[PDB]
């Protein structure tokens, strides 16, 4: 399984590296999409912007629930773009939301996977079968905690949370 | 509620 990373800033301050293992052996299509968006491999998408998480933000953070990001298109939670040229199907729901660090796809209903993702800060069992789990934070979960700290009940952060750098680790 | 959607944020 490939391992990818985010180097994060919170309020402009470096906050650490989040390291994620991608379940390519369980969700090959979903993993590859995420992995590719970490490296920037694919270049420019249909949106005219690089297919790359680098520089994008966590725009929706709810403490005790999850941190959501992945909109490198509009940078406001409405955008995002997969590497397949369109939204892609829910590959499978084998993996469940079993606790903190769970990496899963945000969507707009069935078969609408783009680039928006979320990292759980607890068990989110109610999302089972609706959101494709495809990864797990394996290092730097404490960095996710720092992100969680600036969240709110509305989801608005109170400091900008930015992916300062990102890519593939192994 | 506690959802994670992309466009229309629900309760």
């Amino acid at each position: 399984n490939p391992k990818v990373f985010f180097d994060m800033t919170v309020g402009g301050q470096p906050a650490g590296r989040i390291v994620m293992e991608l379940f390519a052996d369980v969700t090959p299509r979903t993993a590859e999409n995420f992995r590719a968006l970490c490296t920037g491999e694919k270049g420019i998408g249909k949106s005219g912007k690089p297919l790359h998480y680098k520089g994008s933000s966590f725009h929706r953070v709810i403490p005790g629930f999850m941190c959501q990001g992945g909109d490198f298109t509009a940078g406001n939670g409405t955008g995002g773009e997969s590497i397949y040229g369109s939204k892609f199907a829910d590959e499978n729901f084998v993996k469940k939301h079993t606790g903190p660090g769970i990496l899963s796809m945000a969507n707009a209903g069935p078969g609408t996977n783009g680039s928006q993702f979320f990292v759980c800060t607890a068990k989110t069992e109610w999302l089972d079968g609706k959101h494709v789990v495809f990864g797990q934070v394996v290092e730097g979960m404490d960095v996710v905690k720092a992100i969680e700290k600036v969240g709110s009940s509305s989801g608005r952060t109170n400091k900008p949370v930015v992916i300062a750098d990102c890519g593939q680790l192994s | 509620x506690l959802l994670v959607t992309a466009g229309l944020v629900l309760a």
